[PDB]
């Protein structure tokens, strides 16, 4: 999942 | 925090534009949806940077961060294309490049009604004269108010933000009554929004199903929810 | 007309009390939703009566009054529902003889999420304290709000309303700064009360082509214009 | 018309 991606391993 | 900090970190915080050239030839229902399709999605990107800038944000449980994105997004991109759009009116300013006019939303059957109401919508807060503060609040409270003790915590992130708000209005001078009177008529707009970002995303669903673009990675992942 | 005399107006707009009729019964798939649509249908009957007699409504162009109510029933039916649920945490009473919980909208499948909706707004509305004559204003500003010669009447109208819920929030005697806060979670709060809305009318439809809930003529007519 | 009907009569 994407969004889970970017607000906590971005 | 302090309402003007919170202001000044939220300006900060204001996604860099996405560029998105317009197609070659004249548009085509498939080139028009792939072209608002690939900015939606480089929009999105920009939009969970945006979010963890928001003060207290990241202390929020991560499945109430999911949670409060999955259900707002399009309104948080339609409140953007129309604060963009707020100076070239009967335009909708996609991007710099991407210019559309309300009659070429013809060439996608269901669009025009879209590009209609988030014109209106646009003229309305052109109307209001919105101010780059008071959109930066708004947008803010877009994405904290789609509640649709990490939740005493919401409550506490809103209030912050509605508490800006009051300070920028409380800032242009107007008389108290009319403080109060500018403060609803720019939270009433919330529902016109929401209104359009529920028809696009409607109208969104259903051009996936018929494969008339493609529609993955992020904003597809955002659309099922 | 005062802001105070204004909402004297929308109180003698309201409409009556309503039931449906019923006979106390453990409510089984099939009475729940005749109940809630055979409700829906009256109060739709009484709620244009009381458009009708907020003042000015009546001067909008035919068209826009219609399109004004087509538009915004739903919202106007759950913002009634949760006014009168507020005082009894834990239900949502659409009526004297329907009162409904939780483990009871288990029993249609994809009501529960609708009710827990409903629950936790009306839950939201009750942590304010919200009053009277804020239900009022409210309720009226959905009806005027719901816009999607006559649109200036509108516009006036609505501006009426609005100026109206915030000398309601001024006579409570708070400070400045929290009748602004106050005066923004109210408004804040109809996007969720538009939300339970958009839910119950999607359910509906999916019922009505499905022929499980007998839609009453006027219930019928508003929603398929609606959705149209 | 139903609704149109209500909204004309009283
Ligand atoms: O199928 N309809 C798809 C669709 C997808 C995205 C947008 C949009 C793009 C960028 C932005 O900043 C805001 C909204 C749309 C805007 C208007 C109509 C339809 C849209
Ligand atoms: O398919 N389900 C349809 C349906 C139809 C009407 C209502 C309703 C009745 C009275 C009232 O005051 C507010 C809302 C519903 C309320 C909750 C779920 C579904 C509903």
């Amino acid at each position: 999942h994407k969004l889970v991606q970017l607000l906590t391993t971005t | 925090l302090s309402p003007e900090q919170l202001v000044l970190t939220l300006l900060e915080a204001e996604p860099p534009h996405v560029l998105i050239s317009r197609p070659s030839a004249p548009f085509t229902e498939a080139s028009m949806m792939m072209s608002l399709t690939k900015l939606a999605d480089k929009e999105l990107v920009h939009m969970i940077s945006w979010a963890k800038k928001i003060p207290g944000f990241v202390e929020l449980s991560l499945f109430d961060q999911v949670r409060l994105l999955e259900s707002c997004w399009m309104e948080v991109l339609m409140m953007g294309l129309m604060w963009r759009s707020i100076d070239h009116p009967g335009k909708l300013i996609f991007a710099p490049d991407l210019v559309l006019d309300r009659d070429e939303g013809k060439c996608v059957e269901g669009i025009l009604e879209i590009f209609d109401m988030l014109l209106a919508t646009t003229s309305r807060f052109r109307e209001l004269k919105l101010q780059h503060k008071e959109y930066l609040c708004v947008k803010a409270m877009i994405l904290l108010n789609s509640s649709m003790d990490s939740s005493r915590k919401l409550a506490h992130l809103l209030n912050a933000v509605t508490d800006a708000l009051v300070w920028v209005i409380a800032k242009s001078g107007i008389s108290s009554q009319q403080q109060s009177m500018r403060l609803a008529n720019l939270l009433m707009l919330l529902s016109h929004v929401r209104h359009a970002s529920n028809k696009g995303m409607e109208h969104l669903l259903n051009m996936k199903c018929k494969n008339v673009v493609p529609v993955y990675d992020l904003l597809l992942e955002m659309l099922n929810a």
